[PDB]
């Protein structure tokens, strides 16, 4: 029996990459060709394992995340990468053994005039390590000078909204984006 | 090594212009906030306002706002102050410094400083205001502040002639190569620094800091005069 990608492949809202969205699938049958000829990615790629042999991978549970970012950022969804999305919100290690799927969803997931379901973190003191989650809103403190859980100069709202409009360029749009993370 | 190069000395009529630029080397410039501080002739230390160079914004001291604008020029690594309208009582120095957030808290490097020449807030009390003192003798100082300030107080010593060096920051710690004869202490709303075998070279006037909130607030100085 195949797994059944298509709850999180064809969901109807995906997360905010800031608290991406885990799926546990297991018992089940990964299969390279099925799963890359069910639509047009702008990115497919796969690391630690063979695209051909996906069949014969030998695992009790496949872990499948899913969220939004922009064109631009999808190139940090990869093991060691640096930026925003790799540092503040999701973060793939280097012993990596998964792949990576990604297409333009431009037409699900902006509106004219904005879209803005859709957050990233853009502060944070450490970096994150691996498929570590940060769901915080403690405000950011950049100076010496303490918060007190108010916003304003050194003292930043940790989170952004992307403005997804049909208007961006390619690299401002927003992209779709699944890990699959076998064990 | 950090160094802050500002723009040479200035001599406008009243009425003028200027826009003093303070260089920075020596690390990343986008990560670190800049402050301006002001001395005015025979006068506190006075903190003017401050940029963050990663989104180029700024908070600044209601005495200064509209007479101030704080800018910079990541290209340059250079931030700059503009005075407008100036009147006489303008004639000061003025200072950039560093926050050195987050390995050491409040001013950890200051700029030259630029002499131009015209022609609810947290109060901070020292004493006393001057002292005399022989070489070994311990000296003590005081700082009073008007609200409390958990442990949010720096100390800062200006030898004869030069910019503020910062000594203690975070009530009791030292800056990086601060001699260990100063220690800092105190909570909450009273703080002292004492030196403690007195050293010719400590021929200085001697500034408690808040760094609580904005505007920070400086204490009027302690002399303190060294016999041989
Ligand atoms: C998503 O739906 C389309 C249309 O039914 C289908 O072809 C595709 O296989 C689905 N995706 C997955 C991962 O099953």
């Amino acid at each position: 029996n195949l797994c059944p990608f298509g709850e999180v492949f064809n969901a109807t809202r995906f997360a905010s990459v800031y608290a991406w969205n885990r799926k546990r699938i297991s018992n089940c049958v990964a299969d390279y060709s099925v799963l890359y000829n069910s639509a047009s990615f702008s990115t497919f790629k796969c690391y630690g394992v063979s695209p051909t042999k996906l069949n014969d991978l030998c695992f009790t549970n496949v872990y499948a995340d899913s969220f939004v970012i922009r064109g631009d950022e999808v190139r940090q969804i990869a093991p060691g990468q640096t930026g925003k999305i790799a540092d503040y919100n999701y973060k793939l290690p280097d012993d990596f053994t998964g792949c990576v799927i990604a297409w333009n969803s431009n037409n699900l997931d902006s509106k004219v005039g904005g879209n803005y379901n859709y957050l990233y973190r853009l502060f944070r003191k450490s970096n994150l390590k691996p498929f570590e989650r940060d769901i915080s809103t403690e405000i950011y403190q950049a100076g010496s000078t303490p918060c007190n859980g108010v916003e304003g100069f050194n003292c930043y709202f940790p989170l952004q909204s992307y403005g997804f409009q049909p208007t961006n360029g390619v690299g401002y749009q927003p992209y779709r984006v699944v890990v699959l993370s076998f064990e | 090594q950090v160094q802050l190069v500002q723009s040479g000395a200035e001599v406008k009529k009243p009425g003028a212009s200027v826009k003093i630029s303070c260089k920075t080397s020596g690390y990343t410039f986008t990560e670190y906030t800049m402050y301006w501080v002001r001395q005015a002739p025979g006068q506190r230390l006075e903190w003017m306002g401050g940029i963050n160079p990663n989104q180029g914004d700024t908070s600044y001291n209601q005495k200064f706002k509209g007479r101030a604008t704080l800018t910079v020029d990541k290209s340059a690594t250079t931030a700059y102050m503009e005075l407008s309208s100036l009147r006489s009582e303008d004639t000061a120095v003025y200072y950039c410094a560093r926050d050195g957030y987050p390995y050491y808290f409040a001013m950890d490097y200051w700029g030259q400083g630029t002499t131009v020449t015209v022609s609810s807030d947290i109060q901070m009390t020292q004493s006393p205001s001057s002292l005399s003192a022989s070489v070994g003798d311990r000296v003590t100082i005081t700082c009073k502040a008007s609200q409390n300030v958990d442990t949010n107080v720096a100390w800062y010593q200006q030898k004869p002639g030069k910019a503020p060096k910062g000594l203690i920051y975070s009530a009791s710690s030292r800056y990086s190569g601060v001699p260990s004869r100063f220690s800092g202490s105190g909570s909450g709303t009273d703080f002292t620094l004492t030196i403690s075998s007195v050293q010719p070279e400590d021929l200085a006037t001697y500034f408690c800091q808040q760094y609580n909130t904005y505007p920070w607030t400086f204490g009027q100085g302690t002399k303190v005069e060294i016999k041989a």
